[PDB]
């Protein structure tokens, strides 16, 4: 009648409206990340949207540390967001203490995938609102990117992107891998690599950005980390030509 | 926490049919078409690759998985149920059988536990029924070869062959017009070769198309010799060179 | 292994007149050799004109004295401060008391 | 169709949930509070409603502390705040238990937010009807927090909510321009004073009490400490300065 | 854990749930018992439904509780087989404990409050089924009839009836039991019961069961051929008129 | 629909309010406490003619020194009795003594409102209120003859005379007439087989009204119908007059 | 007509719930009781209602501990609850601390037991109000208890039928009452003349009265029936 | 020690259960009835660990009543002494194990066959001729390994047992004040009114 | 709240009937018709497969007949999947049966078992009937040849001839004219084949599309020999009757 539309059963059409109202969530941010690989590197670039003039600019972020080596970059309200953060450090730690080894890339986007396709089964919970996308340097897979969704979908990119703008951002790189002809940008230095991620952004948004309009999270062999604004607004120079 | 619904989301409607297993039935229909063929000796399972964006990766994409060493699964349908499907059937093999009688469970005997995971999200209190179907393919020592079909009701039926999702009417109709009962492998893996090209929309190559065999035994990817009791796995994934290789005819 | 018992001496003395009662203790409180205090009353006012006494291992009559005072103010809460009859206070000790059959309180109790 | 604004889990075609919104208005309909990070510390302040001459002035206590070093302030139900501090409570001992050190302003606010967030996956629970300003003084600085019903919060520079949000959050943008340097602890605490004031005006019809803390390491040694005495009438005297 | 209220009170102070298994009880085959000087007899009407019904490994209508007591029922079938498993280990219970069987009204009263407790409990809903439980006492002479209804109530009776047209029947006994000349025969008192129920059943002596409780544990079922001797002898009777 | 435990706009429990409903469909009982003792008196009202009149009970002993009465779903009261009856014996347990007539009713009404579908606290198990109430009839040392009133509400009161079920409302306007401090116990008996008689659907006699008295030196006993039937012919002439 | 008040687990779209509110309501309708403290002490004053001229008036008048106790006006059964609940955390405080229980920290403690009852389902609020005195280590206390988990201390206060009568009475009369020290018998004739500005229309009879105190020099006292004709 | 023995002829079974109930130091009782009937036609004798010994037979008879009424059949004896042999083997490794002997005398209605069945306190059951508890069969195994005969009648099995009960009374310490003599036929269960 | 989603699957209608069990027999009413007769040396079990293709493995399918025992069968009617569940349960019990009493369990001990599971779902705990008829063929030494149903209301019954699933009430009438006590089983054999010809929903009974069992005495008497047909042997036998 009208309540498979408020729980995660059937509708006749065998669709699960929930699940879609979720995605449409994952945009109420109306922020657009993207990822992309080097050839030693993971680069993650995210738009920054602070409104308030009385917000601490630092605490406003959707990237968040997993583990030593795993970035994950969040589309979607904060409180899913960090939900879905807490789990993952969580899960990564604990496959640490038990098996031995760090936790790759695309293990803990499968296990984050599952825990996202129970809430999709059962009645009394709610989809997270989120989509995560996995960076890392596997050790194993070499530059990774894994990306989950609300219906429990898990997939691996070349590079991807999230968001509103998300299609034009999609096609933009698409051209963009048709003409070079390889799964990645060709480049020894990540700050180069970060620099194609910035122009590929800002030529398909149609905007320009300052050092506070953004963030970075890049990817190593063996180390994730945030860019400051300073080493931001560094690249974003250098851009400048 | 405070998992309050222990009734039943599936329920008797008065026309007697059960809404959401019909719904879930519904939502297998609008899936991607994966097929399976019995030949003589061996089976085949064959699906699309469908990437969304080209920017995803196909290898990635798995939609036929290996349960046992001679036991394989496809699907159409949703995605994501499938996968934790596969990962409860691997897990029960080993549970209910492997720690048990020392082997791993013929064909059927899988079969019966995946349908019975599936009843049970007919009928468990606070759940919806699974989103898809499999066909599953496998070899045992003393019913040899076998496919079967396992739906969201929880029925599961054997099939000389058979197809799903989108294009499986059509399918169902050319396969029952090539199904002899003395096909090689390789014959069977031609037929169902043809049979996914008429639902295979656009490209049609290695990279877009998923093929399985469960077939003879690979000593070569057991991983260690000195047990010649111990032969390789049947089931072989194919490889894109291997399909595209073949695809000239 | 670990005792949870001990012994701190005392000796206390009860006796019914035809319509008064005494009840009496020392007040001194041991343990071994050592005395640990000479002034440690062991004979209370629970109320009700109810005086007790529960003389053994220390602790355990501490814990039994308090949880008698409570049960007497919780019958007054309970029955519209009815007081508590002597004969009825004994039966609820009887209670109280083999109510650690298997633990007990390592006390001689006196009402 | 419509009822999606019924259960407390449920999302609304447009990705939203209304109950949460719902909560959000239980909190605008309350007193307004807010919140000052000043340079080496932060204060709080809170509008007391004078319903009438018979509450006891001084009493009825409002802002509460959690540890020693962490103060809090909200607004709506009142009962939701108080539930939020007992937790706030229990998970800041068990930090300190495990991990010896007073639990880190940042680490507090995730404590508070996973619990909020989480009332807001069930619909056999209600979302919480406040809006929390929180924070204090660490091993890296002060730390100034607000969050809503729905989990969301972030860190500010200063903070507001309740009936007088808008008054309050604008004359709190004030400042943030005038000084880049940050405020006296000093200083903060009787800007905050006119502020509640100013704020006052959306229920200007009814008689109040303020009530200021602060949290302040050249002042109180890192311990959220309340206002009181001869530093309190000081500055509700500035507010009253500071009109007509 | 499902222990939602099916069983409330709505606004005029009707439990509808209750009410509705009385409804099932109309419905089931009609049962009657009648108390003799020194005997009590359970009739009950065979379901004309359908034949090719094996006969022998049918459950029969009346079941022996203990070896003294009798319970009959009228409703739900699968219903009443769970009623008569908890009193028959009622039954052994209460001797391994007592040392004694129990009375014909303990065990009603037993039967009673299982029931009342289905109409209060989260969870579950009311008995389709009420009961009639006959029997003499332990070492005494005395016959024992009572009735039992989905409510919990139970009461006694000199005779009774329950089920599809029992209002009828109802009717004819209470114009045909003189309680101060009760049938002082095995004879009069099953001519009685057939003269009751036969009056709703039509003509089949295959239609009707017997089963007759007399002192001291002896209680007997009868074959459709002592039966048939009773319709007939009841024909000719009234064909005397 | 709605909670089991949800407020009315009035504030009231819908569940409780329907409760009370059924109870006024019940069986007729009435109470009236003396000084020489307590009385009560209910209603039988057999359903057929073939039903045992014996078999009736709404008349029930709860300890030596106390006596009950019930109007509504007499199922729901069983365990009502029940629990009443070992909260009375367990109490001599373990203080050597009777219990007080107050602290017993107390008891039971404890009972009541035990109801819901999990509200958070421990365990409210039971589906819906009790649709039964009850006349507690008793003596203690400290409060003499008492009579109690207890609903489903939990709550419960004290009267000096108190009708329950069919025609209440019209029984008790007529104790509220009756009654007088210094009432003989004998008076008593008379006046609640007259309120009976006025109230009940069939004519009274013995076999469909019975009659019980709790008096502190014989306790609690439930009177015959030879014993009862003598108190209607006492009735029948004392009406016959001016 | 309105879809949100069958349970107390929903928001209106105003941000009111309703089922709170309806309990509220069961309040108002229970009989008027009055609170109101010196410096050396603090009265109850409670008009206990009957049913009949044949019943017994409901004891309003609630002891938790020594030192405190507290006034019903409501739905009863959930007074025994929480007064019960009271008399256990005053219990602990004294078996466990030697330390009489601040009448703040009780009505903390209500406060935390109502609310967990309007957030979780399948409960219900609590439909009854308490007026709580007190005297601790801080002098003389009133505390005015709402289901909703709402506490205030007051210097003097009034809740149920017709209690803005005896309520605006305190108001007026507050630098009155307070100053009344050391005299309770008088604190008592303060408290029983704000209560006759809520009777329409009855006189307080001996049956109906019910006065408790607690102060410096008296442990919490429950004065009824031939006690209180004193204050006639 | 106390004696249960129990001997199977030709178409009835026999048990003979010691009468004495002996506390420490003094002999309590002479008149003990150490048996339970289970059906119309199955007896058990019981001895061992003085609470154990009832409280199981009690719970066995219950258990064995209720499935007749049940199903209005007579389990046979075979399947009430694999009934019996199960709950003990459950309580052997339950926290306080029953420590009853237990010897199962029936007449298979079914069969037309009396059977005997032994059964100790750990679950060994065995099918025999005649079996005792206890010390009981070092006295008396010499003497049935002897006169036994599968053919004997009622007369004689009750003369082979009178032997037996004298060869106990002459070289057991203990007085256990005589024995109890029980048989189950085809007629059910009858008690021989006068033995020794 | 979630009392809303819950379809209440235990309720009686005002005429005092159960919704979920109704509506269940209805469902049971569109599958695959099953019969059961017993003659006086054995019974015989006959069921309509519902689906077919041609490419449907015969030999290495089951869906209408399964062994409990060696001594007891069943044809099943409606939910495959339900009566799995169902099945297992009762291979289980029959073998708890046989461990306790060294004997096989009483065919319809079994099926009251089976029945009471059944009336249990119907009672308690909200879940949906399980959408399952049971027609039970056995023997045991105290009845002999038995022949049983059972259904989702919890309720059995006993037979010498009957049928479950679709027109049944064609089925029961042409039974009802050709059966007859002294039967042998060759004749109900035939009867079986017969009436499943003149009730199938289908043009002509062909071998791959129906399912075949008998239970005997056999050669060696005390044995008791269930046979399940295979496909070549059923094909054979449908020549032997006036068909194919």
């Amino acid at each position: 009648a009208g309540y498979d539309r408020h729980i995660t059963i059937f509708s006749p059409e065998g669709r699960l409206y929930q699940v879609e109202y979720a995605f449409k969530a994952t945009n109420q941010t109306n922020i657009n990340s993207l990822a992309v690989r080097g050839k030693d590197c993971t680069v993650v670039i995210s738009q920054k949207k602070v409104p308030d003039k009385l917000l601490d600019p630092t605490t406003v972020s959707y990237i968040f540390c997993i583990s030593r080596t795993i970035g994950m970059v969040v589309n979607g309200p904060i409180p899913d967001a960090r939900n879905a953060a807490l789990r993952a450090k969580a899960e990564a730690a604990e496959f640490r203490y038990k098996y031995g080894y760090d936790m790759p890339c695309d293990v803990l986007a499968k296990r984050m995938a599952n825990l996202s396709q129970i809430y999709t089964q059962r009645a009394y919970m709610r989809p997270l609102g989120v989509i995560l996308t996995f960076v890392s340097v596997d050790e194993e897979l070499g530059p990774s990117i894994y990306k989950t969704d609300p219906a429990g979908y898990y997939v691996g990119y070349k590079a991807t992107a999230t968001g509103p703008k998300q299609q034009e951002i999609t096609t933009n790189l698409e051209n963009h891998f048709k003409k070079s002809k390889i799964d990645h940008i060709n480049e020894e230095s990540w700050e180069k690599v970060v620099e194609f991620a910035i122009t590929h952004m800002i030529d398909a948004l149609g905007t320009e950005f300052s050092k506070n309009d953004l963030e970075v999270g890049v990817a190593t062999k063996d180390k994730f980390f945030t860019l400051s604004a300073e080493n931001i607004e560094e690249r974003l120079v250098a851009i400048a030509e | 926490m405070t998992d309050r619904y222990s009734f039943s989301l599936t329920t008797f409607s008065p026309s007697g049919k059960l809404g959401q297993i019909d719904y879930a039935l519904t939502a297998v229909k609008q899936g991607v078409t994966s097929l399976g063929i019995k030949a003589t000796n061996g089976v085949v399972i064959a699906t699309e690759k469908k990437s969304s964006s080209p920017l995803a990766m196909s290898e990635t994409l798995s939609k036929v998985s290996l349960l046992t060493p001679d036991i394989g699964a496809v699907y159409s349908g949703m995605g994501p149920d499938y996968r934790v499907l596969v990962d409860k059937s691997r897990k029960v093999a080993h549970t209910s059988y492997k720690r048990i009688y020392g082997e791993y469970p013929p064909t059927k005997l899988l079969v019966s536990e995946v349908a019975k995971i599936m009843q049970e999200a007919t009928q468990s209190g606070g759940v919806r029924p699974f989103g898809v179907s499999l066909l599953i393919a496998g070899h045992d020592e003393f019913n040899g070869f076998s496919l079967y079909q396992v739906d969201p009701s929880g029925s599961y039926f054997p099939w000389k062959a058979t197809a799903i999702g989108k294009g499986s009417v059509a399918a169902k109709t050319f396969l029952e017009k090539r199904w002899n009962d003395e096909l090689e492998l390789e014959d069977a893996i031609h037929i169902a070769l043809l049979t996914l090209k008429e639902s295979v929309e656009g490209e049609f190559n290695g990279d877009t198309i998923e093929l399985a065999i469960i077939g003879d035994e690979n000593p070569d990817l057991l991983g260690y010799t000195g047990i010649p009791t111990d032969k390789g796995p049947r089931f072989r994934k194919l490889t894109s060179q291997e399909i595209n290789d073949r695809l000239e005819a | 292994q670990f005792n949870p018992y001990g012994d701190n001496g005392g000796t206390i003395l009860g006796i019914a007149g035809e319509d008064f009662a005494v009840l009496a203790g020392d007040t001194r409180n041991i343990t071994d050799y050592s005395i640990n205090s000479r002034y440690e009353p062991k004979v209370f006012d629970c109320g009700d004109n109810i005086v007790m006494s529960a003389n053994g291992f220390a602790a355990d009559g501490d814990a039994l004295v308090k949880r008698f005072k409570n049960s007497v103010k919780w019958y007054h809460f309970d029955h519209n401060d009815k007081k508590l009859s002597i004969n009825s206070a004994a039966r609820n000790i009887q209670h109280l008391l083999y109510g650690k059959r298997f633990f007990p309180y390592y006390v001689h109790t006196i009402i | 169709g419509t009822g999606y604004d019924l259960s407390n889990s449920v999302f609304s075609p447009d990705g939203r949930n209304f109950q949460v919104e719902y909560a959000v208005k239980a909190v605008e309909n309350g007193t307004t509070s807010i919140g000052i990070k000043c340079n080496d510390g932060v204060v709080f302040a809170v509008e007391k409603l004078i319903t009438s001459k018979l509450l006891v002035p001084q009493k009825n206590v409002k802002i509460q502390v959690v540890d020693r070093h962490i103060g809090c302030v909200y607004s709506g139900l009142i009962p939701d705040g108080r539930h939020l501090v007992n937790r706030g409570r229990e998970e800041a001992a068990s930090f300190k238990k495990l991990y010896k050190t007073p639990i880190p302003i940042p680490a507090f606010a995730d404590r508070l937010g996973q619990y909020v967030q989480a009332h807001t996956l069930y619909n056999s629970v209600r979302p919480f009807g406040v809006s929390t300003i929180f924070g204090g003084v660490d091993k890296n600085g002060a730390h100034l927090y607000m969050l809503e019903p729905s989990g969301s919060y972030w860190g500010y520079k200063g903070a507001a909510t309740g009936k007088g949000r808008q008054s309050a959050k604008a004359e709190l943008e004030k400042l943030v321009d005038h000084h880049p340097e940050g405020l006296s602890a000093r200083e903060a605490v009787k800007q905050a004073a006119k502020i509640i004031y100013l704020a006052h005006e959306d229920n200007k019809e009814k008689d109040f009490e303020l009530e200021i803390s602060w949290c302040s390491l050249s002042e109180t040694n890192g311990l959220h400490k309340f206002v009181k005495g001869d530093l309190l009438q000081e500055a509700i005297d500035f507010a009253q300065k500071e009109i007509n | 854990g499902y222990d939602r209220a099916l069983s409330i009170f709505s606004p005029d102070g009707h439990i509808f749930q209750v009410e509705y298994a009385l409804e099932a009880v109309k419905r089931g085959t009609c049962a009657v018992g009648v108390k003799g000087k020194n005997c009590v007899v359970l009739g009950c009407e065979r379901r004309s439904t359908l034949k090719l019904q094996d006969t022998r490994i049918t459950p029969s209508k009346v079941s022996k509780i203990d070896s003294h007591v009798v319970l009959s029922f009228s409703g739900l079938n699968a219903d009443s087989r769970i009623l008569i498993e908890k009193a028959r280990v009622e039954a052994q219970s209460h001797r391994l404990t007592l040392e004694d069987p129990v009375t014909v009204e303990y065990l009603t009263r037993y039967v009673a409050g299982v029931q009342q407790r289905y109409t209060q409990s989260g969870g579950v809903r009311p008995f389709g089924v009420s009961t009639l439980i006959a029997g003499f006492d332990p070492r005494d002479d005395e016959p024992k009839l009572y009735q039992t209804e989905p409510s919990g109530i139970y009461s006694s009776w000199s005779a009774q009836t329950i089920g599809r047209n029992s209002k009828t029947v109802r009717e004819f006994l209470e114009k045909n039991y003189d309680r101060k000349e009760p049938p002082a025969t095995v004879e009069e008192c099953v001519k009685l019961t057939v003269r009751s129920l036969l009056e709703v059943v039509q003509t089949g002596a295959k239609n009707i069961e017997i089963t007759v409780v007399k002192p001291d544990s002896d209680i007997v079922a009868l074959s459709s051929e002592e039966i048939n001797q009773y319709v007939t002898q009841i024909e000719q009777e009234k064909q005397e008129q | 629909d709605r909670g089991v435990s949800t407020f009315s706009p009035e504030g009231r429990l819908f569940q409780v309010e329907y409760s009370l409903e059924a109870i006024k469909l019940g069986s007729t009982a009435i109470g009236i406490a003396t000084k020489e003792g307590v009385v009560l008196g209910v209603e039988k009202r057999a359903t057929s003619p073939l039903l045992e009149s014996d078999s009736i009970e709404k008349i029930v002993e709860i300890d030596r020194h106390i006596g009950c009465a019930m109007s509504g779903l007499t199922a729901d009261a069983r365990s009502m009795i029940e629990h009443a009856r070992t909260a009375a014996v367990t109490h001599n347990l373990y203080y050597d003594e009777d219990i007080n007539v107050e602290s017993l009713t107390q008891s039971v009404c404890d009972l009541a409102l035990r109801f819901g579908e999990g509200a958070s606290g421990e365990e409210r198990l039971m589906s819906r209120p009790f649709g039964v109430a009850l006349l507690i009839a008793g003596h203690d040392a400290d409060d003499g003859y008492q009579l109690f009133h207890a609903e489903p509400s939990g709550t419960f009161y004290r009267y000096n005379a108190k009708a329950i079920g069919s025609g209440s409302e019209g029984a008790q306007a007529e104790l509220l007439n009756e009654w007088h401090s210094s009432l003989t116990l004998k008076e008593a008996e008379l006046l609640v087989l007259k309120i009976l008689k006025q109230v009940m659907e069939e004519k009274l006699d013995e076999n469909n009204a019975q009659l019980s008295c709790i008096t502190k030196q014989d306790g609690f006993k439930i009177y015959d119908n030879e014993k009862t039937a003598e108190l209607i012919k006492e009735l029948k002439e004392k009406e016959a007059a001016e | 007509r309105n879809n949100y008040d069958g349970d107390t687990v929903t928001f209106s779209p105003t941000g009111r719930l309703f089922q709170v509110e309806y309990a509220l309501e069961a309040i108002k309708q229970g009989s008027v009781t009055v609170g109101l403290r010196s410096n050396t002490h603090a009265v109850l004053v409670a008009l206990k209602r009957n049913a009949d001229e044949l019943s017994s008036y409901q004891k309003k008048i609630i002891k938790c501990d020594e030192h405190m106790g507290l006034s019903l006006a409501g739905l009863a059964p959930d007074a025994r609850v929480l007064s019960n609940y009271l008399r256990q955390q005053c219990n602990y405080s004294s078996l466990v601390f030697n330390r009489k229980l601040a009448v703040e920290r009780a009505g903390h403690l209500l406060c935390d037991k109502a609310q967990k009852n309007t957030q979780s389902y399948g409960g219900r609020p609590y439909g009854v109000g308490l007026l709580i005195i007190g005297y601790d280590k801080s002098g003389a206390h009133l505390l005015e208890f709402q289901p909703s988990g709402n506490v205030t201390e007051l210097y003097g206060t009034a809740i149920g039928a017709r209690s803005q009568g005896a309520k605006t009475y305190l108001e007026r009369t507050l630098d009155t009452f307070i100053k009344i020290d050391g005299n309770p018998d008088e604190l008592i004739k303060a408290g029983v003349e704000a209560i006759s500005q809520s009777l329409r229309d009855e006189s307080l009879t001996v049956d109906n009265l019910s006065i408790a105190i607690v102060g410096k020099d008296t442990p919490f006292t429950i004065y009824d029936g031939e006690a209180v004709a004193k204050y006639i | 020690m106390d004696i249960i023995l129990g001997i199977r002829v030709q178409d009835s079974v026999i048990l003979a259960s010691s009468k004495a109930v002996t506390r420490g130091i003094s002999v309590l009782k002479d008149s003990d009835d150490k048996t339970r009937q289970l059906s119309p036609h199955t007896l058990m004798s019981f001895a061992g660990e003085a609470g154990d010994t009832v409280q199981f037979a009690e719970y066995i008879q219950a258990n064995i009543q209720l499935y007749s009424i049940r199903e209005d059949y007579e389990l046979s004896p075979q399947a009430v002494s694999s009934f019996v042999r199960q709950e003990l083997a459950k309580s052997i490794r339950s926290r306080r194990p029953y420590q009853v002997n237990v010897l199962i005398g029936g007449y298979d209605k079914k069969k037309n066959k009396p059977e005997l069945y032994q059964i100790d306190y750990l679950g060994t059951k065995v099918e025999l001729p005649y079996g005792a508890h206890g010390y009981s069969g070092f006295y008396t195994f010499s003497l049935l390994d002897h006169h036994y005969r599968p053919d004997m009648t009622t007369e004689e099995g009750l003369d082979l047992l009178k032997l037996c009960v004298q060869e106990l009374e002459k070289r057991m310490p203990m007085d256990f004040k005589g024995v109890i003599v029980k048989i189950v036929d085809k007629d059910g269960i009858r008690q021989v009114d006068d033995f020794q | 709240g979630s009392r809303r989603y819950d379809s209440r699957t235990t309720i009686f209608s005002p005429e005092g009937r159960l919704y979920q069990v109704e509506y269940a027999l209805e469902s049971i009413s569109h599958a695959g018709t099953a019969i059961g007769i017993m003659a006086s040396d054995g019974i015989v079990l006959a069921a309509e497969r519902k689906v077919t293709s041609t490419l449907l493995e015969q030999d290495t399918s089951t869906e209408k007949l399964y062994k409990l025992n060696d001594k007891i069968a069943v044809a099943v009617a409606g939910l495959t999947a339900d009566a799995e569940i169902l099945i297992n349960t009762a291979r289980i019990h029959a073998q708890n049966y046989l461990k306790t009493y060294n004997e096989d369990i009483p065919v319809e001990i079994l099926v009251r078992r089976l029945s009471d599971i059944k009336q249990g779902y119907t009672q308690h705990g909200g879940l949906r009937p399980f959408g399952v008829s049971f027609i039970y063929a056995g023997y045991d030494d105290r009845y002999g040849y038995q022949l049983y149903t059972s259904n989702p209301s919890g309720n059995y019954t006993g037979w010498k001839a009957i049928s479950v699933g679709a027109n049944t009430s064609a089925a029961q009438t042409l039974l009802q004219m050709d059966y007859k006590d002294d039967m042998k089983v060759d004749d109900a054999i035939e009867l079986a084949l017969k009436t499943l010809s003149k009730t199938t929903d289908s043009s002509a009974l062909t071998y791959d599309r129906l399912e075949f069992a008998t239970i005997r005495k056999g050669a060696n008497d005390g044995e008791v020999y269930q046979k399940i047909f295979k496909p070549q042997e059923i094909k054979d036998i449908l020549v032997k009757t006036g068909i194919t």
